[PDB]
DNA sequence: TGCGAAATTCCATGACA
DNA sequence: ATTGTCATGGAATTTCGCA
DNA sequence: TGCGAAATTCCATGACA
DNA sequence: ATTGTCATGGAATTTCGCA
């Protein structure tokens, strides 16, 4: 069987709510199952318009093999399943409640979430602005696995905005102050 | 007055008045018998003050000039005078128009690899299509990748925005584009300094300069045109489609899809081609880096038969901005600073400041 | 359907499947093992289906056609029937430009005599001067005297009011000039006929035809604008010395100037020519029969490496009008009926009337 | 001496008051004294305006080493005086009382005078509008003299309109009918 | 039968909405 | 059924002045 | 080592405000 | 201070299939 490859698969789910900023609620996030590269779609609801407004997009660019996702109301629904069809995208799904990423898709998932709530703590509000330099980063953000980041393993190069920054992420010692004031 | 002439009246030789010509006087003018029949030789006192006369009635060039001359008047040397009235003729120098053309062009070499340039221009107006008129061309200069963004204006304000969409994907470190007033403006230097991209202009009037776009424009435009036959012109909607369909096709010469030379994989879209199957990223990636390098790239023409290149400190005039009608389709003369290369110079006017422009909007000033 | 590629993979060969490819069967397809890997072959009963697949995609022309379809499918003599699916897209064929160019031009004789043809062209409109706006400008062909006349429009009205002072030196032949709006009245042939002047018109949209005005409209414009240099444009008072400047100035390569060329003397204008001071207007006006006939006269250029000239019954398209944007810039396909010359034929489009035209906005319709 | 040419010298008087057509009221006539070529403007009054008006169009065409005319208020005025001047043109007059054209031009001028009131009668009103034909007829009007018209003479040519008309002009019959009972 | 310089002629360039 | 033109100013050629 | 036909490559033409 | 491009479809070339 032949090796793996960029846009042989495509990983989503939705993170949301949070807080509105500019009136969008929903980060779409899609990971090459290959280089792990990361798109954000902003968007207004988990529906499965929204993610066809934002796939459209993506898709003008690149189309997948596959399309890897939970069983969200979004992804099953018979709509979304055309659009798929339609584009000649195998859809493809994590039997309900035992959801099945892979090692560095899991991996960068987990990196997202946190990295987020690192910076829109402090200005929950203004994140929706932030999405471009967010991707920067974990398109730059060189894995352990290979000697790589998603932007190499893409394009074949060395991107001209490198995060040789190897940054904490983690909700570091006083943004819970400040955090668990905001909630609790 | 009567100066040099009496001596030739008087017999005795004088410089550039040849022999064998029976120079008498009659009517009180110092005629002469030539083989055209005989003409005047008016005093040297009283030649620029009839040149001038005689261009002045139509501010005819050179030959045109020397003919309505030759009618009555003889003397040595004729065009030369003729020539020196010319060149300062002032309206003569800012409305005749050229007859030299311009040294060959220049075909800079391919970007290195992608997002080191990015050209960008705007298409439009065009037909309100869901309220949006214009669209951003984005081409990535090594690649021919191509990005579109519709939009209500040609603004900095819808400039940037897209851009921010843009750099998600990656940064690039230059951005050309044409003098346009939405990529001059401010504050969108600021956009770029703040991300750290070098901001290069097309010299103004000349996209030529902007032209891996320009081109880029015509076979969107084109493909466009295509899809709206028998259909109202809804182009907004079809933007994607054809981004996708151009990024993902073969340009015959090089033989591969700005897709391709972007990624080294077809994505999943129709005829993706196989060969790379099965070779790891590893292997199709450095491959890639192979043939990215050795791709197709044109030499300069050969130059014509009658074009100039640009000495420095040479006079040369600007084209005019766009002239009104029965206005001088020329600036007034100015000198070549510094040269950047065979068809960019840099030139200072009158007024006058340091300007940087593309020989095609220059002509040399006729006659020194 | 199976039909030809059962024998095939059988083994006992067929035409145009060259014997040493392994062409075996494999996922339920007839694929076959070539040197650039292993391609399928489809039943040719699919192939029209997919080279209009593949073509569709971004209506790309033959190379970048064949490519995308490269990439998965093989089978004998591909282009052939990308060609055919190409000329049969009619999208393709009213928008995708020429690279065909078209054959040298003719430069038809020089009238005989002075009032033979005139040819007459409105230039405008322009700024205006005493409420006047454009100029009507009359140049005889023979010697290239020329009358303007200002005028407040391009109007049948204004046309004649003209010509009617001008018809009162002498009547001319022929009239040529552009189908403009003015000359192409039904009151205008009436005009015509009255003084029994022949109406003949430029094909349409094609100056070049009308040419010997146009070009005497760029000298025109050229000298005022150097007359209204550091002064607003007032020319209606200029006309005058303008139209007197012109006449009366030489043109280098002939060496006589329109008015000689018209009445064999200068006027009392400046540097009048003396020359023939002494013949009788008798000796003079012979010898002007001699110079007029005896006048220089161009031949037509070399074509193109590529140009093309126009059969009869071919096919070939007409340019269109003004385009609007998004929208083809050619009109269907149409048959050459008569050849009038190398570059003016009668072509009948499909709607379908007969329309005389420029070589210069046919294009010859691709593939046939 | 040197022999005779066209634009040599122009000959001017003018003719009216006439029936008013389209206003104007006189006609400038010049006749070349050369080829007896005629050219004809209609104008408002014999001042010295309309005639600058007037020759400022011909001279638009070609301008005339002299022009002679009689001893009219128009012509002395200092301001025609120096248009001439101007125009480098030599102006000459002919002794008041004695009034004195050429043969040829004598002639042609005795032929225009009565041209005109041949037609200016029975439509003494419309005859603006038949200055253009007037002209063409005595331009192709073939001079005894020469073998010769004017437009001949001129342009060295022949002419696409020619009056082989060899025609009266003479106040036939019956326009002496409708004509000594408009005035008498 | 020949030189150097002037005079002439050549002709690619561009612009007429 | 109709159709390119032609001034311009450097270059290349031809002709002039003198021997 | 050489043919005829196909496949490929060449490259002038034109149009991007 | 910066700079032309490149799809297109006939033609001309080179390469394929078979001997
Ligand atoms: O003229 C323009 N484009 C057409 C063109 C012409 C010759 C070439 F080689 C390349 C392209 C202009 C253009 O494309 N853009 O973007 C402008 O902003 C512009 C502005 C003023 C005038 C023209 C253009
Ligand atoms: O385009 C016109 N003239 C410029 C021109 C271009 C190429 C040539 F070889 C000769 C001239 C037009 C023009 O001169 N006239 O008179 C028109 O009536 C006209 C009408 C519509 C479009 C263009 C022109
Ligand atoms: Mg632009
Ligand atoms: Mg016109
Ligand atoms: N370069
Ligand atoms: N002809
Ligand atoms: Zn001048
Ligand atoms: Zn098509």
């Amino acid at each position: 069987d032949r090796p793996q490859k960029p846009f042989d698969k495509f990983f989503i789910d939705y993170i949301g709510p949070l807080p509105p900023s500019q009136g969008y609620l929903y980060v779409l996030v899609v990971v090459d199952g290959m280089t792990g590269f990361t798109w954000l779609y902003p968007t207004k609801a988990p529906s499965t318009s929204a993610t066809v407004k934002s796939l459209n997009v993506l898709t003008s660019i690149a189309i997948p093999k596959v399309i890897h996702s939970d069983q969200g109301a979004a992804f099953t629904s018979s709509t979304f399943a055309e659009w798929a069809k339609e584009r000649g995208i195998h859809l493809e799904f994590s039997t309900p409640y035992h959801p099945q990423s892979s090692g560095k898709v899991e991996r960068k998932n987990s990196d997202i979430k946190r990295l987020l709530t690192k910076l829109l703590v402090g200005r929950p509000t203004k994140w929706y602005d932030l999405l471009p330099v967010v991707q920067l980063a974990l398109n730059n953000t060189y894995s352990p696995v290979l000697k790589y980041t998603p932007h190499q393993l893409l394009f074949g190069i060395d991107s001209n905005t490198p995060f040789a920054n190897q940054d904490t992420l983690d909700l570091t010692r006083e943004e819970e102050l400040s955090l668990l004031q905001e909630i609790r | 007055l009567d100066a040099e002439l009496d001596q030739l009246l008087q017999g005795h030789y004088i410089k550039g008045y040849p022999k064998q010509y029976t120079y008498f006087l009659e009517d009180g003018k110092v005629k002469v018998s030539r083989p055209e029949g005989v003409k005047i030789i008016p005093p040297q006192s009283d030649r620029q003050k009839i040149v001038l006369q005689a261009h002045n009635l139509a501010h005819t060039g050179r030959e045109a000039t020397l003919l309505k001359i030759a009618n009555l008047y003889w003397w040595p040397n004729m065009r030369k005078d003729v020539v020196k009235q010319l060149g300062r003729c002032q309206q003569c120098l800012i409305t005749n128009a050229s007859n030299k053309a311009s040294g060959p062009i220049l075909r800079p070499d391919r970007p290195q690899k992608p997002f080191d340039k990015f050209f960008i221009d705007y298409i439009g107006p065009l037909p309100p299509s869901q309220g949006y008129l214009y669209v951003l061309v984005v081409v990535d200069g090594m690649t021919g990748f191509t990005w579109l963004y519709p939009t209500k204006a040609p603004s900095t304000s819808a400039t940037v925005k897209s851009l921010n969409v843009l750099t998600s994907i990656a940064i690039p470190k230059v951005i050309h584009s044409d003098q346009g007033a939405a990529f001059t403006s401010s504050t969108f230097a600021e956009w770029a300094k703040e991300r750290g991209i070098h901001l290069e202009f097309s010299t103004p009037y000349h996209p030529q300069s902007s032209g891996k776009v320009e081109r880029k424009n015509s076979d969107i435009k084109r493909l466009l045109t295509k899809l709206l036959v028998g259909r109202p012109t809804k182009w907004y909607d079809l933007l994607p489609v054809v981004q996708l369909a151009l990024n993902n096709t073969y340009s015959p010469v090089l033989k591969y899809t700005p897709h391709q030379l972007l990624f080294g994989i077809d994505s999943n879209t129709p005829f993706a081609n196989q060969d790379t199957l099965d070779l790891t990223r590893e292997e199709e990636l450095s491959l890639l880096q192979e043939i990215r390098t050795s791709l197709y790239h044109p030499s300069t023409p050969p130059a014509s038969s009658r074009s100039w290149s640009p000495v420095v400190g040479q006079l040369v005039q600007e084209r005019v901005a766009r002239p009104a009608s029965l206005r001088p389709r020329w600036h007034k003369p100015s000198t070549v600073l510094k040269v950047l290369n065979p068809r960019t110079v840099v030139i200072l006017d009158h007024l006058g400041n340091n300007r940087t422009v593309s020989i095609d909007n220059l002509k040399p000033t006729s006659h020194q």
